[PDB]
């Protein structure tokens, strides 16, 4: 129909993701917004929705998770960022759901990655892969593991959160899980061995 | 494999009971009033849409009452049963309706179903409907399948009143194809045409768009000023638009004008011994043997059919079953003239062996060819209808024959055997006695030309010739072929340009097979020499070879590689 019809659409569909989003998704019809995303993608205007998706999702998430992140960089940072993936998690989930009928036709013939890979990406390029939380991430996983290794016990089911979470963010294999933990945590492992081992050949024996 | 089947099939049975039984229902589904008790689990094991709906959290989790809008109670019901018992009643109306909610369901399973009954259903009546059907909802396999018949059949019909309604996209895809068949590039112009001048103004936009796709050779003639009658007024912005753009987009002819008169050959002799038989062609004006794919499965011992919309069919024949093996089958196939490829349809009732293909009235008829019955009626008789793709039995002949061929004249059907013919009327399903031969000759084959009907040959063959006439109602003697003498010349008659000609193959002795053909002068009662075959393209045939006259695209067929 006309460009009018299809804009109000997208945008009542827009305001319906952003209060899904908003931990709101109790008094909001499912049927009214499968119906929309039918007549949307029926008029074969499915790249103007998957666009407006990408936008609205990393506009949400720029605004809301990286600045709750950054926000709490000391108190919790761990337990928040789980916290703000399960929400992402679980606000994906109702938002794949819809979308995933829209990837039936979009995907096997526009030859492009699903809308639940599509989330994954992006926050992994705006939230995981951020110039400051990948590094402040980094240092504060290693000071952890490393004072578990000096003898004192710490929190040990989060760190099976985060590598999981991690590993689902990999969303192919092991690529981007491997090189990000690993890769500083080996350097640590081998110098606080190397340092280790020395230690242990001057004040003991073979025996 | 699979699991434990007797198991399968007691639980399978007793969900069926748990639903006519209305027991074990949690969910009910509210559509226009009509109460639908059921199961989140059997909802589950078909449509792809309730695992969104009750494994996704929403209100509709916990609410036992779902009222599911822009849906059919018939169609939810068939689908609910089809879910819980697996029986898809799919008839020829309710389809439309069911492939819609099965997209919106996203019930996997039955729309592969249903477009596995839309890819047979596709015919001529329906193709502008599918089309518009496939274009909307993605069914690309079925949207190609049908636009690849949808495009010989829109150049043949061109007046359905749903080719007006359709998408500006759907329009230009078809007209820019090279896949269209038309004698001529004019066609599809006023067909064009039609279609602007069916609306309003809405068909301005698009008219600088259609004509883009379209040759330049008619793009400066004609129906160029009858658009500015239909302009709108005092529109500035089209006149001189189309005035000045006619410059590029590279005038080259379409495919639709490649078609030639053309002599198809089946079961000819098969150049490499691995195989038994193969199928070839000779073209008279190209004096080239093109080659043509193998009858399905090896179908032996078949016939061959060219109706007035030229269009080749096969029916009977037999497979060697899995030394002598043969098993009779009544499988038919279609050719496709473009994709060189034999799409199989509605088989026949009884099998047939060496049937005659004869079609009258849009209605293929195939009369007797070795039933398997053998029965009073041992004759078999049977027509097949082209718009309902299904086998009607007509009445059937008085005499029992074999080895007997088949023509078409003034609309009815005309079959001769050794020595005694029947004509059978379509409009009253009867047969009445014809004229009497008065030579016994059979094994032989008569082509009809305008309102007669020439017997050539008969029992190897011979020159013998016997005109009957249709008005006349006599059997009469024209001449003999001159032929060289201690000789077993192999006659076939067909109708070419217009005129009846000869194709007959000799053998000398101690010599090779020649290949000659002859135009047989109707007034002068005389075959003249109308051209020679040289053996330097075409190889032996064999014997058991049919021929028959039709067109088909040297484009879309390959030169058969082959010493001479």
């Amino acid at each position: 129909m006309d460009e009018k019809y299809v804009n109000s659409i997208w945008d009542l569909l827009k305001n319906a993701i952003q209060e899904i989003q908003r931990k709101n998704n109790s008094g909001l019809s499912f049927e009214e917004l499968y119906r929309n995303a039918y007549t949307m993608v029926l008029h074969k205007h499915g790249e103007k929705l998957y666009t407006g998706l990408r936008e609205v999702v990393t506009e949400h998430l720029i605004n809301k998770v990286r600045e709750d992140v950054l926000n709490s960089l000391n108190n919790n940072f761990l337990q928040t960022l789980n916290q703000a993936w399960n929400d992402h998690q679980t606000a994906m989930v109702m938002i794949r759901d819809i979308l995933m009928y829209m990837d039936r036709v979009y995907v096997q013939q526009n030859n492009v990655e699903n809308v639940y890979n599509l989330g994954l990406i992006i926050f992994r390029d705006q939230v995981v892969r951020y110039g400051c939380i990948r590094d402040h991430l980094r240092q504060t996983l290693l000071d952890m593991i490393a004072r578990e290794r000096k003898g004192e016990v710490v929190d040990r089911g989060a760190i099976r959160n985060a590598c999981q979470m991690l590993m689902i963010l990999g969303l192919e294999g092991r690529s981007v899980y491997e090189e990000d933990f690993e890769a500083p945590f080996l350097e640590m492992s081998a110098e606080f061995f190397q340092m280790e081992s020395q230690k242990f050949l001057a004040e003991n024996s073979a025996s | 494999r699979q699991i434990n089947t007797e198991y399968a099939v007691s639980l399978l049975e007793q969900l069926k009971l748990f639903y006519e039984q209305q027991l074990f229902t949690d969910i009910v589904l509210i559509v226009e009033g009509t109460e639908f008790p059921c199961h989140k689990m059997v909802l589950a094991t078909c449509s792809s849409y309730f695992r969104a709906m009750f494994m996704s959290g929403l209100s509709e989790s916990k609410q036992t009452h779902v009222h599911l809008r822009n849906v059919d109670a018939a169609t939810l019901q068939i689908i609910i049963t089809y879910a819980y018992t697996g029986n898809l009643a799919m008839n020829d109306s309710t389809v439309e309706q069911l492939y819609e909610t099965a997209c919106f369901l996203q019930v996997e399973d039955v729309l592969q179903r249903c477009r596995e009954y839309l890819i047979k259903k596709i015919n001529a009546e329906n193709c502008v409907r599918l089309l518009s059907f496939a274009d909307l909802f993605s069914c690309e396999e079925l949207k190609q399948s049908a636009k690849r018949m949808v495009e010989h059949k829109f150049t043949a019909v061109y007046h359905q009143d749903a080719f007006m309604q359709l998408s500006h996209d759907l329009l230009i895809d078809i007209l820019s194809s090279d896949n269209l068949n038309v004698e001529k590039e004019e066609t599809v112009r006023e067909a064009a045409m039609l279609w602007l001048e069916y609306n309003t103004e809405s068909r301005s936009q698009y008219l600088s768009s259609v004509l883009s796709q379209i040759r330049i050779d008619a793009l400066s003639e004609v129906t160029q000023r009858a658009w500015f009658q239909g302009l709108p007024p005092n529109d500035k912005s089209v006149v001189v638009q189309g005035l000045y753009k006619d410059m590029p987009k590279f005038f080259k002819p379409r495919l639709g004008m490649t078609k030639e008169e053309m002599m198809i050959f089946i079961e000819a002799s098969s150049e490499n011994p691995c195989s038994l038989y193969s199928s070839v062609c000779y073209s008279p004006q190209a004096e080239k043997v093109y080659k043509l794919c193998s009858p399905p499965a090896d179908l032996h011992k078949v016939g061959t059919v060219v109706t007035p919309d030229n269009d080749i069919y096969i029916a009977g024949g037999q497979v060697p079953l899995k030394q002598t093996a043969f098993r009779t089958v009544n499988c038919f196939y279609w050719f496709d003239a473009q994709q060189n490829t034999w799409f199989p349809k509605t088989p026949m009732l009884f099998v047939r062996i060496k049937p005659s293909l004869v079609c009258c009235e849009g209605y293929i008829y195939a009369i007797g060819g070795d039933s398997v019955g053998g029965e009073l009626n041992r004759r078999t008789v049977e027509r097949y209808d082209t718009e309902k793709d299904e086998w009607t039995m007509v009445s059937p002949l008085p005499c029992a024959w074999q080895w007997s061929a088949a023509v078409v004249v003034h609309d009815c059907i005309y079959v001769m055997t050794l020595n005694l013919m029947y004509c059978y009327f379509p409009r009253s399903d009867s047969w009445v006695e014809m004229a009497m031969r008065q030579t016994s000759r059979s094994f032989a084959s008569a082509a009809a030309f305008g309102d007669k009907i020439f017997y050539i040959g008969g029992l190897g063959s011979s020159v013998t010739v016997e005109i009957y006439d249709v008005n006349k109602n006599e059997w009469k003697m024209a001449a003999n072929i001159p032929a060289k003498r201690y000789s077993d010349p192999c006659v076939r008659a067909v109708v070419i340009s217009n005129s009846l000609c000869v194709f007959m193959r000799e053998t000398h002795l101690n010599e090779r097979a020649k290949y000659v053909t002859y135009q047989y002068d109707l007034e002068l009662d005389r075959w003249s020499l109308r051209q020679h075959i040289s053996e330097r393209v075409l190889w032996d045939l064999g014997r058991d070879f049919r021929c028959t006259v039709g067109k088909l695209y040297p484009s879309c067929l390959e030169e058969s590689p082959w010493k001479p």
